């Protein structure tokens, strides 16, 4: 559990979770803004 | 004491100890050499007994329905084979008080408790009659020996209070429980090449021997 | 002396302590990292065993989980291949027609506009068109819904997880030791007659009650769905009496030995279905059938605890003469200490049969609607050469392997090895010789053709019309098996294949699935370019393996290691002089061959068989006979294979093959990217990395690993990986995008 | 079809063969083979009960290769006459 | 019984003793070549040698030519080897210009195999290979002469 919590924040898993919720995060926001090619609020 | 195709690396890990001791063992299993998992020799004593025990009781159970289903009251419909029980749905099928999936389930949960329990014992010897259960904990308390329990349930009517009577009791027991597997293992092979049902078969093996095992030579399904 | 089951109770008890310490088997990585290189180094060295310890007890303990775990990973892929073609696949819409529609079980969500990858495939199905060839091998096995394969998705699910805990319980509970696996006699006497004997047999067993009829049903045009269900063959007989009418007697023939009455469905026929495209399967039940009685009976040679049998050390040492001296007498106490030994024979003996497979299954495709579906049959040939090639050059590494770490004349003497040793150097003097000969007369008469042919001279060049070199060879042997059926195989109808001859073409739905091969001149030049390549890439392999540890160069080469950079630059420069990099070389030059073979493989097929038949039995191939007249030269491969066959990939763009154009280009640039790692020198790249490191540094961000620059040998890695990667990928790309859009 | 047909073909195969293995005259469980001229005496260890030393294995193995040169001799017999 | 054996019994020399380095008629065959006729005088062996490599030249040169298919294929070819071997005379002279010199002795081992003396194999020296290559010339031409006087000059059956 300890030792769990430690290997989960080892370099290589660390870096996959925080890639993949990035990837998902991004996925996201085109998939509700598609085809951005600009800013166009303000 | 009279040996079957013994082995001399068996004969040294079989010496009379244990009941049915007639030192076969052509395949060297029960060697204490390589005790691991499963593979230990008081393990495989305990499964042979187990599984004679079991094999006992499904072997008067299995042909018992379809004696009695040519004697007596027993209507036909309660007359069935071992195999059209429902067991092997795709070989006949019953309509019981319950849908014979719940059955199993039902089944499962009660045996689930009887087994689990057994096996507490034979772990941590003595361990069952420790924990409250509904009363019912000082009878499962153990004899030391996991395949011979005893008590007040396992051993009501106490047969064998010195221990030749225990000794020739068990030689009997595993007998009759190799008897009784080879008996299910004929059922089943039987049951299939042949289809009929043991009873219903051996009536027509009594009419005349005509009908010999190589007579089913075909397989007919 | 007798052989029993072995075993140690809780050797390590599993705990989550030292997934917390990273590389915890090396002393000095357990203990922490002072720069970048412990990183590399940590992955580099996970799976050598038999360097974290010298105990040959614990290496087989964890060579063993560790095959568990692969096969559990194994399991996990065919159980997704099979839930892919139950859920997201068009297999009953493919079984109901065959060569219309295009099978695919692969479908892509529509994210960022890459549903156009979403293509037609026909059967109101839009996906990815899947060359797996996976649709054969589930209608050969006679799965005709979509439930048998969720059903075998399943399966295949809880196999995964039994071996993965089997991996669990034989390294952390009950874990073998060295008596048990050193006893190769009964291993062998299992794995003959019990894995390759009962699994072939048990496979017969299926086909003739399983794939034999259903497949007659599907092929007598009835509807998949209004096929019974396989197990109905089973419960009622009279279905297979009326297909085979020769399942009435049932099994009385096989024990009266009239095994004639059962010529109704284990025949010898030979040849194609004209139905299918495929091997009769009443050919290939029968074929099973043999195949586990031989498998039966050979798996009974080796003594294990009965007296009977063959102690393999007695065959072994009874193998003796006059110019090998004592030969053989101590190879089998050396093939049951070490590891790398046996790793070595089995990856040469798998490569080998990996490429035999490829050869066969393209000569005699043995899955129905499988030779005229042109896509599969090309990726299942160049996968399998690939496969193929890699084990092979594995097999080198190890060799080289063993010869560095385990080989020692002190305790362990083979004669063979010693007297190979020993005149090494004639050995690779004569290897060299024919590698330089090789490629002077197959390559040199490829220049002479192509300046003949710009000087244009073609009365000069080396062709079918000017200078003929005709295999006379080869066509001797495939002309004696035409000949064979009925002459000399006279239990044979038809010839083994149909590219031996006979005429006899066999086409499906319009499209040719065989007709004879011809060989000509083009032939004998490609066929000693093969030779040519194969000879050197064995040359550096052999060079490699038989001067691992010593040479006239660097005298102590085997207490530098197996691997190594090399020993200064000293004695004139010694780069590479270590084995690893033997390998490494090894793998350039199996890539080359490979390649060439799978390029000779597709111009000739997709030039001299493959193409679309008409009324009249004209057949047009997909290139009008181009590769006997125009592979002679190396401006015919240039021109008429790869810019000709190019087009397709390049125009992929704006379809449902844009995929495939992408990844060809993406495989160039990789390829190119190696090129960085394969020219240059960690040197610079250190001194590179001192000036950011001075640049991070002033802004208090530097790292405390210390970033250093890759290993000379990781360096080498890194270049050679992806140097292969980058070709094969462009050229699966290429070859896909080619065969899906012409196919 | 028994001792008319291929019943006898099959047992003079195995019946001969079995014969040759209990006494010498073949390899045995308790008889080694040096190379196939000679054969040296063994105790494989595991108990048998017959006077000439002749285990179950043996029975096994030459009742097997019995039958299967029986199989062999009947099936080439039938395929030519 | 072994059959590769070390040279002359000596395991620490560079080589073995096998049947197609050491076996008898391998080893008399190989004697009795010019280039091995140590006690011979070097200009004949270089005849011997020259008309053999010269009558030899010619052969394929003619035959797998340019010109094969011309009716004067003979001389063109035949005109091929005259110019090949007067090349190998230029590589031979120049070679015992450049590896010889008249007032050095000869090169050649002066122990046979069985560890006895002999003269020293004069056609290592300076002028001994210089009496070769002059004697390899003009036999050289001349082979090349002989086996084009043979065929078109000639009929005689040949193929
Ligand atoms: C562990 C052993 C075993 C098992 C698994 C079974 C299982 C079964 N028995 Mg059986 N039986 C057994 C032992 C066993 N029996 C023994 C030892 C005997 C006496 C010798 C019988 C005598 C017997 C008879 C007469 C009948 C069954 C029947 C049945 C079937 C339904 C029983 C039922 O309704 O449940 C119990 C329901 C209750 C309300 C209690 C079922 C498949 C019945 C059947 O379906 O006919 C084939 C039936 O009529 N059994
Ligand atoms: C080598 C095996 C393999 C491969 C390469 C794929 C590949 C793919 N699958 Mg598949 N699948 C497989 C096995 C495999 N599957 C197995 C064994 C099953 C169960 C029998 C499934 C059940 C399944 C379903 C039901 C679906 C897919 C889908 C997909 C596609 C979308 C990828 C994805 O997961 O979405 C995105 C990836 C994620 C959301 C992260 C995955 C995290 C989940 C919780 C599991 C991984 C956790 C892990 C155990 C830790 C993709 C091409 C989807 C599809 O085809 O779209 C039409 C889809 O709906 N798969
Ligand atoms: C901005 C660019 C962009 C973006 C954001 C995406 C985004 C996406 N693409 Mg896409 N793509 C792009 C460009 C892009 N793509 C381009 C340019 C191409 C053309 C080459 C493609 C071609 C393409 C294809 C063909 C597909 C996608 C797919 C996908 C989707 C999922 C990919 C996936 O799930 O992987 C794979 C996920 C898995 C395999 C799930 C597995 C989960 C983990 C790995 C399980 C591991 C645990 C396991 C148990 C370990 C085993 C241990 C064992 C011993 C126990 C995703 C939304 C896929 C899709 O649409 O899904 C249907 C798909 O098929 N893309
Ligand atoms: C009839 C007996 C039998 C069978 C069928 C097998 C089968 C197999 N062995 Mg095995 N083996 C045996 C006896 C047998 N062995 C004996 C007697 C010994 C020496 C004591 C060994 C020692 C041995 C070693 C050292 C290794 C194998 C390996 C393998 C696998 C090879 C990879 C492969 O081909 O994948 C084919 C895949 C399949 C056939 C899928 C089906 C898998 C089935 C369920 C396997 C079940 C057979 C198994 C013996 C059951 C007994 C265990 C039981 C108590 C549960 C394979 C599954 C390799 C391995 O372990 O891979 C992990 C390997 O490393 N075997
Ligand atoms: C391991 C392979 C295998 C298995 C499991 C089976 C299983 C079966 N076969 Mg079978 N068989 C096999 C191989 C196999 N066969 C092969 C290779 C042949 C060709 C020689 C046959 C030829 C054969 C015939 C002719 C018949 C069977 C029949 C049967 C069934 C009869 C049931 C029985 O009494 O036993 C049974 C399910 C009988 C049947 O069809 O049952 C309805 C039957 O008549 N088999
Ligand atoms: C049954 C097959 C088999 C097995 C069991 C082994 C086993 C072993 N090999 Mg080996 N080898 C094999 C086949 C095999 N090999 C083949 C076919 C080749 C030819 C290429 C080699 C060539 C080879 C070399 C040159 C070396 C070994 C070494 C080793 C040892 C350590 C491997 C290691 O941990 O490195 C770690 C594993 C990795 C770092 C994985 C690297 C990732 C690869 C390169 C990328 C693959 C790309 C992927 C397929 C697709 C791209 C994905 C990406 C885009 C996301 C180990 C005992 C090493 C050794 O020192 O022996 C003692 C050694 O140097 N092998
Ligand atoms: C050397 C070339 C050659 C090859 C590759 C074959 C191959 C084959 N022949 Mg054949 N045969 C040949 C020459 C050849 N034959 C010649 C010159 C003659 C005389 C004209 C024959 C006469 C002949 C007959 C009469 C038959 C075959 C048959 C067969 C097939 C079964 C093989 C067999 O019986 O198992 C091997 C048998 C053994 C006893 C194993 C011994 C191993 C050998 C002797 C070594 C097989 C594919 C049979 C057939 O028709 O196939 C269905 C068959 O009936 N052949
Ligand atoms: C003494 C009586 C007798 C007689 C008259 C026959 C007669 C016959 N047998 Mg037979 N056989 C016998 C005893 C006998 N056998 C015994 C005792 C055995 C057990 C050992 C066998 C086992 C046996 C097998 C396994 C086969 C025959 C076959 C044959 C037939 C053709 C074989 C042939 O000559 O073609 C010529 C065969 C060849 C030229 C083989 C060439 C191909 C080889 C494999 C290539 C060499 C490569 C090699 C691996 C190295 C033939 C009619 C074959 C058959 O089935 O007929 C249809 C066959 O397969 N027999
Ligand atoms: C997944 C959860 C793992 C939980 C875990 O490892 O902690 C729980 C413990 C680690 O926790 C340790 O437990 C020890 C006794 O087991 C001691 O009590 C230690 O004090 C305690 O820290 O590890 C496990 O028991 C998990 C075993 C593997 C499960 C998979
Ligand atoms: C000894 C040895 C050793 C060596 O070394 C080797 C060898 C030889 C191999 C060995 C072995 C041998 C043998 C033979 C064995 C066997 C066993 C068995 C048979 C078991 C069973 C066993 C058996 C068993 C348990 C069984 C049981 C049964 C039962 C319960 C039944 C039930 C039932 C009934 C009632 C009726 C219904 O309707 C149905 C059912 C539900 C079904
Ligand atoms: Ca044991």
């Amino acid at each position: 559990m300890r030792d769990l919590k430690t290997y989960l924040s080892v370099a290589p898993v660390a870096s996959t979770l925080w890639f993949a919720a990035l990837a998902g995060l991004l996925i996201e926001i085109n998939r509700f803004f598609p085809d951005a090619l600009t800013f166009p609020f303000f | 004491r009279p040996l079957w195709f013994a082995s001399k690396q068996s004969l040294s890990y079989l010496d009379g100890s244990l009941p049915g001791d007639y030192g076969f063992d052509p395949l060297g299993l029960s060697d204490p050499e390589g005790t691991g998992g499963f593979i230990e020799p008081r393990w495989l004593a305990y499964g042979e007994v187990i599984n004679g025990r079991f094999a006992m009781l499904g072997a008067v159970g299995a042909i018992a329905p379809e004696y009695l289903g040519k004697v007596g009251l027993i209507p036909q419909e309660t007359a069935l084979a071992w195999f059209q029980t429902g067991v092997i749905p795709p070989a006949g099928t019953y309509n019981y008080w319950a849908d014979n999936y719940t059955l199993f389930v039902l089944e499962m949960a009660l045996m689930g408790f009887a087994e689990h329990r057994r096996f507490q014992d034979w772990a941590k010897p003595g361990s069952m009659g420790k924990q409250y259960f509904l009363g019912l904990e000082k009878g499962f308390g153990g004899s030391g020996n996991p395949a011979y329990p005893g008590g007040p349930f396992f051993n009501p009517l106490g047969f064998g209070k010195d221990e030749k009577s225990l000794k020739e009791l068990k030689l009997k027991e595993v007998k009759n429980g190799r008897l009784a597997m080879l008996a299910i293992l004929g059922y089943f092979i039987q049951g299939l090449v042949t289809g009929v049902g043991p009873y219903q078969n051996l009536l027509d093996h009594v009419a005349d021997p005509v009908n010999n095992n190589v007579l089913t030579s075909l397989k007919f399904h | 002396p007798e052989v029993k089951i072995l075993v140690d109770r809780d050797p390590i008890k599993t705990s989550f302590e030292q997934w917390a310490k990273p590389g915890h088997f090396s002393r000095t990585i357990a203990k922490g990292p002072d720069t970048t290189t412990w990183i590399w180094n940590l992955h580099a060295d996970a799976h050598d065993f038999d360097s974290h310890t010298s105990d040959l007890e614990e290496i087989s303990r964890k060579v063993f989980s560790a095959h568990f775990g692969q096969l559990s990973i194994i399991f996990l892929w065919l159980s997704g291949m099979y839930f892919h073609g139950a859920r997201f696949s068009n297999y009953e819409a493919w079984l109901n027609d065959p060569t219309h529609i295009r099978p695919s079980a692969q479908v892509v969500w529509p994210i960022v506009g890459q549903e156009i990858l979403n293509g037609d495939v026909g059967g109101g199905f839009r996906g990815i068109q899947i060359t797996s060839g996976f649709f054969q091998i589930w209608r050969a096995s006679g799965i005709t819904s979509e439930l048998q394969l969720y059903c075998t998705a399943i399966g295949a699910l809880v196999f995964a997880a039994l071996m993965l805990f089997a991996g669990w319980f034989h390294y952390h509970k009950a874990a073998p030791k060295l008596v048990w696996f050193q006893d190769v006699e009964s291993m062998l006497n299992h794995h003959l007659a019990g894995l390759l004997g009962l699994g072939s047999l048990s496979w017969a067993g299926h086909q003739v009650h399983v794939s034999l009829p259903i497949n007659q049903f599907l092929n007598a045009g009835v509807d998949p769905k209004e096929i019974p269900l396989p197990h109905e063959f089973i419960l009622n007989r009279d279905l297979l009496a009326q297909l085979y009418p020769s399942f009435a007697e049932g099994a009385t023939p096989f024990f009266t030995l009239n095994w004639s009455k059962y010529a109704d469905f284990l025949t010898f026929r030979g040849g194609l279905d004209p139905l299918t495209g495929g091997l009769w399967l009443t050919d290939i039940a029968h074929h099973h059938l043999a195949i586990a009685i031989l498998f039966l009976i050979a798996g009974h040679m080796y003594r294990t605890n009965w007296g009977i049998g063959h102690g393999i050390k007695d065959i072994l040492e009874a193998h003796k003469g006059p110019f090998t001296g004592q030969g053989h007498k101590g190879l089998y106490e050396i093939l049951t200490t070490s590891w790398h030994a046996q790793l070595s024979i089995n990856l040469a003996m798998l490569g080998s049969l990996t490429i035999i497979v490829a050869h066969h299954m393209y000569a005699m495709p043995p899955y129905p609607y499988l030779a005229t579906d042109y896509g599969t049959q090309l990726s299942l040939f160049t996968h399998h050469m690939w496969i193929g090639g890699f084990l092979i050059v594995g097999a080198a590494a190890h060799a080289a392997i063993f010869m560095v770490r385990d080989y020692d004349p002190t305790t362990r003497y083979n004669d063979l090895l010693d007297r190979v040793l020993r005149h090494r150097d004639a050995i690779i003097s004569h290897l060299n010789w024919v590698c330089i000969f090789l490629g002077f007369h197959s390559f040199g008469l490829y220049i002479h053709n192509d300046t003949m042919s710009a000087l244009g001279r073609p009365q000069d060049m080396f062709s079918d019309t000017a200078i003929q070199l005709q295999p006379v060879f080869a066509q001797w042997i495939q002309n004696t098996h035409a000949l064979a059926p009925g002459t000399t195989a006279p239990g044979a109808t038809t010839s083994t294949s149909l590219t031996w001859g006979g005429g006899d073409l066999v086409s499906v739905g319009g499209k040719v699935a065989l007709l004879p091969i011809p060989l000509g001149t083009a032939d004998f030049l490609v066929h000693h370019i093969h030779a040519f390549t194969i000879h050197v890439t064995v040359l550096i392999l052999l060079k490699g393996v038989l001067f691992a540890r010593s040479s006239r160069l660097i005298p102590d080469k085997a207490n530098l290691g197996f691997r190594f950079p090399c020993d200064g630059p000293g004695r004139g420069g010694t780069c590479q002089v270590s084995a690893w990099d033997h390998v490494f070389l090894g793998l350039f030059w199996m890539y080359n061959a490979i390649s060439v073979v799978i390029f000779h493989f597709s111009w000739k097929m997709q030039s001299d068989v493959w193409g679309s038949i008409n009324d009249q039995g004209v057949v047009t191939h997909i290139t009008g006979g181009n590769f006997a007249q125009s592979s002679i030269t190396i401006n015919g491969w240039l021109r008429d294979f790869l810019w000709a066959q190019a087009s397709q990939v390049i125009q992929s763009y704006g379809s449902s093959l844009s995929a495939y154009g992408l990844f060809f280009l993406g495989a160039h640039f990789v390829w190119a990217f190696s090129l960085m790692f394969l020219f240059s020198g960690r040197g610079y790249w250190q001194e590179l990395i001192e000036s950011i490191v001075w640049a991070h540094n002033k802004l208090k961000v530097a790292p405390a690993t210390q970033p250093r620059a890759l290993s000379i040998v990781q360096g080498r890695a890194v270049g050679v990986t992806h140097y292969l990667l980058g070709g094969i990928a462009t050229t699966w790309a290429f070859f896909l995008a080619r065969i899906i859009a012409v196919g | 079809f028994i001792g008319s047909p291929t019943n006898l073909i099959m047992v003079t195969s195995t019946s001969l063969m079995l014969f040759a293995g209990r006494f010498g005259l073949a390899p045995s469980a308790n008889r080694k083979a040096t190379a196939g001229l000679k054969l040296e005496a063994r105790d494989s260890g595991l108990q048998t009960g017959d006077p000439a030393g002749f285990t179950l294995a043996d029975t096994l193995a030459c009742g097997v290769v019995g039958h299967i040169i029986g199989v062999g001799v009947v099936l080439g017999l039938k395929n030519i006459g | 019984y072994q059959v590769v054996q070390p040279i002359n019994g000596d395991p620490f020399i560079g080589s073995l003793e096998t049947p197609v380095t050491s076996s008898p008629l391998v080893a008399w065959y190989l004697s009795n070549l010019p280039g091995y006729r140590t006690a011979v005088n070097p200009l004949l062996r270089g005849i011997e040698v020259g008309l053999a490599h010269g009558f030899l030249l010619v052969g394929p040169f003619v035959k797998a030519g340019p010109l094969r298919n011309t009716e004067i294929a003979g001389q063109a070819g035949s005109l091929a080897a005259g110019g090949l071997v007067v090349i190998l005379s230029i590589c031979l002279t120049i070679y015992g210009i450049s590896s010889f010199n008249e007032g050095d002795p000869s090169t050649a081992p002066s122990l046979t195999l069985t560890g006895r003396k002999k003269q020293p194999d004069q056609l290592q020296t300076a002028d001994g290979w210089a009496k070769f290559t002059g004697g390899f010339f003009f036999g050289g031409i001349s082979g090349v002469t002989w086996a084009f006087f043979l065929l078109y000059v000639l009929d005689l059956p040949y193929f």
